[PDB]
């Protein structure tokens, strides 16, 4: 009955400088680059980490559906409601 | 040769600009009609062939009432009518309104007029931006204008004489919100920000000027005297000349830390004047008294990093050096360990002029002490919980979001002031 | 009320109705996305069960809302008021109301208002009620998109606090 | 240059608007023939907010009067300031709405609404910059409430971003005028919640209490109540019309007052309300004005704020005054009555100052308080609405006008949701 | 020195022309005896456009009054300005056409058309330069519509390049005067499409509505309707007679108005039409005149522009005015109502300005809009014509006048073709 907050990342065909990482498929971390000019050794904010119910770095739509809403649709046919 | 461009944004900026320009006109002898019956005016006025001097200022507001009061008042023939810029719809205490939707065209026009002003100055010491942190015009438009100025002009010294909301007393409700937003905005653009609190200036007026009913005109007169003392070394010669560019290098240890306490002395009415000697040492002691600070921030909590002293009038270097030596030897005043010098002394031979009808007395000596101290982190600490207290249940957030802002913007601003708190603690700690 | 509920008995007409919706929805040009979706679209699949014996036993009352919200624009690139900024403000307000509802649900306060926007009104049963919700957070990793990515991640993290009910509601 | 379009609806709304225009013309020094006779520059400085200039020196109000019966606007035109209004801005039907919100919103208001919007658009497009519209009317009336809500919905559709201000006379708690007041009020509150950006709740019984206890009048007619309401409607926007030390327009008041969009119903009051006997005996000071301001009796809404919690409260002061005095007084009020003030808002005060007090008064101040006390007014109206709706009393009159029975239930649900909304922020705790 | 030959046809046409000549003589300062009493050089500067000088100081209109019964002409001559017309320009029959288009076009029209053409030629040859002919009459009448269509065809044959202007009073939508109005109108429209280069459509009931609503008259006779029609008829050519900051003659208006030759029917309007009561109250400004101009109620035609789409719109302003003001106002109108304006024409504005306003009015403006809205009028007249022709009611007179039944079907076919073209250009999209 829990909320399963999944995350899906857009595959950058231009392949920009990607800072996100996934170590185990559960946690995602972003490292904002500290501004060297603005207050040297006087900023203290670089890392932001979060934990979710799943991350999808680069998957096909079939895999995305299988891991995203299969259980919810099954619940719908089992009489439960669902919302994606 | 030493021109300084003045910007006055929002009601508070314009209403302190009225006091500022009254003071400058009286100080240079310029009549309110525009012309006066060498070249000390060039820092603030540009003279035309007919003899009429027009001030290098820009009165920006999204509300018509404040600017039309100037257009109808005595100084209607002084300021350039195209320099007076008025909007149609007020920002409504909405930083998003003054920064995203209404402020766009107005800041474009303001940039055009400022470019016309700056093309008229051979040298350019910097900009004096006068706003009030805590209002959509002052916060939003001030931040937008400062961002554009940093982008285009670049390295010019931008001195923001901002009025921050008082700790307990206040006049707005979303004031913590737009104050945090504007603080995030101007943390990276203004070069030296001077903090002012209405509460502290009210205490100054009540205790020293003995005004039981202080008002905005009195507050603005005090602020204008501070600004004139700051700029005195631009217009009038004296021993220990100081410049706007010297302020940055002698006051800002690290770029993030550029918010400054300001304190004037003496603040005495005519009745109590000429009752005390008002010597250099005594006026310096008064200037470093925690009561005379124009921010509700006790300096005893923090540690002074730098103290720039601006003396005006009959002041001798021997007395100033003896006074500052006594200040250093005093135990209550405490400096950081990594700043043994911590003092930027400047004197000037032009005493501050008195505005007729004001409460300030004609004193032959004056001190403007501007200090960078880690104590100022206290005010940021107050605003940081006043913000998150309402932000916990998203009070008034729909208003700001309705003008093209996002919850991410609020989160980013809160994180940035938290980072500023950490910066103050870090620089304070050994 | 007043929503045209279309019965479906084969896959092809379901596809046809959905693609008709795809045509009809409002999309506008934008710098980040060539055809940005400027409207929160909601495609609800209503399932009405009936047993193998059927004959009026354990029927109806099942739902599945597939919702594609509109993007949260910084409103510093759009600029143009020509139905690109004026509607962006509405999108941002709806998203902020949704996030405030999420905050109140995470705090588990008593009433957690849902009427402040049509989005929360539609998703009133969802995000609470008796519905299995699974939020999707589409992010874009770019050197300058970090701020927007972090906003999305913070919203998703605060959403993860929630947990709803699952009742086998059937027809009345 | 920030204009306001005034609209009057129904008998009560039209009378209130007539009195309001009389007061505004008096304060601007305009005689009933339209010529300015004030001999002061500031009066004509911002006259364009409320008036337009005709070919001569005449100044006509930017007002639009609606009614379904012509008798009320015949009385308005026969009134002392009846000739200033545009002859084209009198819009009337033929048969009045028999205190029937359904008639005033669906059957009979539908035909007149096209003419009303035509006149409103004509007035609004003429404006250089439009702050918004203000609609004065009464909840619990057929043409008043019905056409007011319908017009407010239409104007919201046409001008979403423009300010909408409403002065609604909520039916009184103790003594009711019409029997179907709960029905009309419940149906109208549903529209006001969704459409009106800013709403002022007024009760005739609260006005009677204020005029009998503070003004100490003996025979207070409806003229006096309309005069007090008109004084407040002037005081709310004097910052638009006159120079102020710290000015605040309608949108600024709305932003600083409304924490959440649905909680836009405000109880308001005017100071200094002094009896004739003690006029010389009262001392005009800002502390006295604030003390009278924060009294529950001064409120023109029936609900007393002591029961609820002040979400926010704005005070627009008028006169040559010390901002230090004003700010200190209201901070002191907040500190002393912190129990009645919301904790999760550090400062519940929006203080504004204008430099031009109303004529005769050295100082004045209008108060606009958003408090959860209005919960009890909504609750009482629901206690009456449910009692009538369970037995469907008078429901056939509304049903025969082509309004579904489901609409009553939906409106009641919305109103009770608002009640619980107020309760949640009444007993919500910080952190 | 660009002359216009005015012709009045039928009873309605003769009355309208008499009012038109009275208005023009008043504007040029001509007394009923013809002597110039104007005390203004500009009045005589271009008096030759409409009038001719006699041996003395008398001035004779270039008008021809043609009719089959002498009663209307006797009334016109007994009227206040009946003596200006040359007695030879009264061409009358002896037996009138009984509201029968067949009688007015075939049986009784053949004999009098020779004298009519002779008088037309005599008046035209005297002119130095001939702008063209203007014929005032009403659709839905025997002699009116008949003489109009036949004379317009003959003049088209004689002077193909000369401008042809028609003022046709189309039968009113809801209340008709004669029974055979749909028949006569359908027969006349077929001729006006083919022959008349430029035509104005007027409706008695649109006239009634505008005079009862904007003018707010209580018992306004046909004289007032003729007065307003005459004001429009004067304003359409005041550019020819008076100096203009941006002048535009009849052919310029025709070229800028008519996109395709068959779509030459136009609805007109005049501003400022102000009620006597609110004359002092309204503001005489260019924005005000434009706002009154673009109102559907101010349009003199029954068809309202909201239903259709504006192909083009010309506005002839009169008075000392800012060309920037006029152009900005009309561009703003187009921007606002772009939904009602045709997309494949980037600018639907043809603004002309004249320096001499009408007497009494400081400024004025006449409007000429080519919009697809007239489609609904053509459709209504067709709905009446088809209903009558299905049962061949009243068809026997038209049969007995030597006019074939196939002519009715041909006229209906062409009229429905015009309806189809209006729909096609209404729903035609760019690219
Ligand atoms: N020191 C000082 N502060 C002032 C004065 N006038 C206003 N303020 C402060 O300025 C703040 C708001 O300034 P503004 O933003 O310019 O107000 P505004 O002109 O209505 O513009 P917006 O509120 O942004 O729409 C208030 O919170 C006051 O505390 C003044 O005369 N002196
Ligand atoms: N303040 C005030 N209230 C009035 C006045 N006249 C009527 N009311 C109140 O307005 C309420 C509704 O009446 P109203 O809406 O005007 O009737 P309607 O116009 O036919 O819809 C009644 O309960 C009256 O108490 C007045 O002159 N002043
Ligand atoms: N404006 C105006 N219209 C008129 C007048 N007299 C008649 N009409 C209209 O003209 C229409 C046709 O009449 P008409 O053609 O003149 O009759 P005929 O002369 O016998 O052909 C009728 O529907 C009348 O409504 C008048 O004096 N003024």
């Amino acid at each position: 009955q829990a909320v399963k907050v999944f995350v899906r990342t857009r595959p950058t065909a231009t392949s920009g400088s990607g800072l996100k990482l996934g170590p185990d498929g559960q946690s995602v971390s972003v490292n904002v680059p500290k501004d060297l000019s603005a207050g040297p050794v006087n900023n203290q904010q670089e890392q932001f980490s979060f934990k979710f119910d799943g991350v999808l770095e680069n998957v096909s739509q079939e895999a995305a559906y299988t891991t995203l809403a299969h259980e919810v649709v099954d619940s719908l046919m089992a009489g439960y409601n669902g919302t994606i | 040769m030493r021109e300084v461009i003045s910007i006055h944004i929002g009601q508070a900026g314009i209403q302190v600009g009225n006091a500022c320009w009254e003071l400058y006109c009286l100080e240079h002898g310029i009549q309110p009609d525009g012309q006066m019956p060498d070249d000390a005016f060039n820092t603030f006025f540009s003279e035309t062939g007919a003899g009429k001097h027009v001030p290098r200022c820009i009165f920006l507001d999204l509300e018509p009432t404040v600017v039309d009061e100037v257009r109808t008042g005595t100084y209607r023939q002084l300021f350039h009518p195209e320099q007076l810029i008025s909007g149609k719809e007020d920002a409504a205490n909405n930083f998003a309104r003054g920064h995203y939707t209404i402020g766009k065209e107005i800041v474009d026009l303001a940039l055009d007029r400022i470019r016309k002003l700056a093309d008229n100055c051979t040298g350019l010491q910097g900009f004096l931006v006068f706003n009030a942190v805590g209002g959509g015009t002052g916060s939003g438009l001030g931040s937008l204008l400062l961002e554009r100025l940093s982008v285009d002009y670049g390295k010019k010294s931008k001195l923001g004489f901002t009025v921050y909301p008082s700790p307990q007393v206040s006049t707005a409700v979303v004031e913590p919100y737009n104050s945090v937003l504007s603080t995030h905005s101007l943390l990276e653009h203004t070069d030296v920000a001077v903090m002012l609190d209405n509460e502290a200036i009210y205490d100054i007026c009540r205790r020293s000027l003995d005004i039981e009913r202080p008002t905005y005109t009195n507050l603005n007169r005090l602020i204008a005297q501070v600004i004139s003392s700051l700029t005195a070394s631009l217009r009038f010669d004296g021993a220990l000349n100081v410049d706007i560019t010297e302020f940055q290098t002698n006051l800002v240890p690290y770029p993030r830390i550029h918010f400054m306490l300001s304190s004037y002395a003496p603040i005495i009415s005519a009745e109590k004047a000429y009752h005390e000697q008002l010597s250099v040492a005594e006026i310096t002691n008064a200037a470093f008294e925690p009561a005379s600070m124009m921010v509700k921030c006790d300096p005893r909590h923090g540690k002074y990093m730098a103290c720039c002293l601006m003396y005006r009038g009959d002041v001798v270097p021997k007395d100033v050096n003896a006074s500052v030596a006594t200040i250093k030897t005093k135990r209550t005043i405490q400096f950081v360990d990594w700043c043994p010098t911590g003092f930027k002394c400047g004197i000037n031979y032009q005493p501050p002029t008195v505005v007729p009808g004001g409460d300030l007395a004609k004193v032959q000596r004056a001190v403007c002490m501007i200090s960078n101290s880690t104590a100022i982190g206290e005010i940021f600490s107050r605003l940081d919980h006043k913000f998150d207290l309402m932000y916990a249940k998203r009070a008034f957030v729909h208003w700001y979001v309705g003008e093209g802002m996002e919850e991410g913007e609020f989160s980013e601003a809160r994180e940035d002031l938290a980072a500023l708190e950490k910066d103050f603690e870090e620089v304070g700690a050994e | 009320r007043g929503l045209t509920l279309v019965p479906v008995r084969s896959e092809e007409e379901a596809l046809a109705q959905f693609f008709l919706g795809e045509q009809g929805r409002t999309t506008a040009g934008h710098v980040l996305n060539a055809e940005s979706s400027r409207s929160h679209t909601v495609f609800t699949i209503h399932v009405e069960m009936r047993t193998s014996d059927a004959a009026s036993e354990r029927a109806v009352l099942s739902k599945l809302n597939l919702v594609d919200l509109a993007g949260s624009e910084r409103t510093k690139k759009t600029g143009v008021t020509g139905q690109t900024l004026k509607e962006a403000q509405f999108i941002n307000r709806s998203l902020s109301f949704l996030e405030q509802t999420v905050n109140a649900l995470s705090r588990k306060d008593t009433y957690v208002p849902f009427r402040q926007t049509k989005l929360t009104a539609v998703l009133r049963d969802a995000l609470g009620g008796n519905c299995k919700t699974v939020m999707v957070a589409n992010i874009w990793a770019e050197p300058s998109h970090n701020e927007e990515t972090l906003s999305t991640l913070r919203f998703a993290s605060r959403v993860r606090t929630l947990t709803t009910d699952l009742a086998l509601n059937e027809s009345n | 240059m920030r204009e306001i379009v005034h609209i009057q609806g129904g008998q009560c709304g039209n009378q209130i608007g007539a009195k309001f225009w009389e007061v505004v013309s008096d304060e601007h020094g305009i005689d009933p023939t339209g010529t300015y006779h004030g001999d002061s520059d500031l009066q004509l400085e911002r006259i364009n907010v409320y008036f337009n200039e005709a070919t001569g020196g005449r100044y006509v109000p930017r007002a639009i009067l609606m009614d379904l019966e012509p008798g009320t606007m015949d009385s308005v035109r026969s009134g002392p300031y009846g000739q200033i209004f545009r002859p084209d801005n009198f819009v009337f039907g033929q048969t009045g709405a028999g205190n029937n919100w359904a008639k005033g919103h669906y059957t009979e208001g539908a035909e007149l609404i096209d003419s009303v919007l035509d006149v409103v658009r004509k007035e609004a497009e003429s404006c250089d910059c439009l702050q918004g519209f203000q609609v004065c009317h009464s909840l619990g009336g057929g043409t008043g409430s019905g056409m007011g809500t319908l017009l407010i919905s239409k104007i919201r559709e046409e001008y979403p971003d423009r300010m909408m201000l409403t002065f609604s006379v909520v039916p009184s708690p103790k003594v009711s005028d019409t029997v179907v007041e709960p029905y009309n009020a419940t149906l109208s509150v549903h529209q006001l919640v969704e459409n009106a950006d800013e709403c002022m709740v007024l009760d005739n019984e609260a006005l009677y209490d204020i005029c009998f206890r503070t003004l100490k009048l003996t025979t207070p007619t409806f003229g006096d109540l309309n005069h007090l309401i008109s004084a407040v409607m002037s005081g709310i926007t004097c910052c638009l019309r006159f120079p102020g030390q710290l000015n605040a327009d309608l949108r600024k008041l709305a932003v600083n007052l409304i924490p959440f969009p649905r909680l836009h119903f405000f109880m308001v009051g005017f100071t200094p309300l002094t009896s004739r006997g003690s006029q010389q005996y009262r001392a005009l000071t800002v502390p006295e004005l604030t003390q009278q301001m924060w009294d529950a009796k001064n409120m023109m809404c029936a609900a007393d704020p002591r029961h609820g919690r002040y979400l926010t409260a704005s005070a627009l002061f008028r006169g040559r005054m010390s901002t230090k005095e004003v700010d200190e007084q209201m901070l002191n009020v907040q500190n002393k009555n912190s129990s009645y003030f919301v904790e999760w808002i550090p400062n519940n005060v929006k203080s504004s100052v204008c430099d031009i007090p109303p004529k005769g008064l050295k100082m004045s101040a209008t108060f606009i308080g958003n408090s959860t006390a209005i919960q009890e007014m909504f609750k009482r109206v629901s206690e009456q609405f449910t009692a009538m709706f369970r037995r469907k009393a008078f429901l056939h009159w509304y049903t025969g006008e082509g309004m579904d029975e489901m609409e009553f239930t939906e409106a009641e649900s919305n109103m009770n949701d608002l009640v619980s909304e107020y309760q949640q922020y009444q007993d919500a705790s910080a952190e």
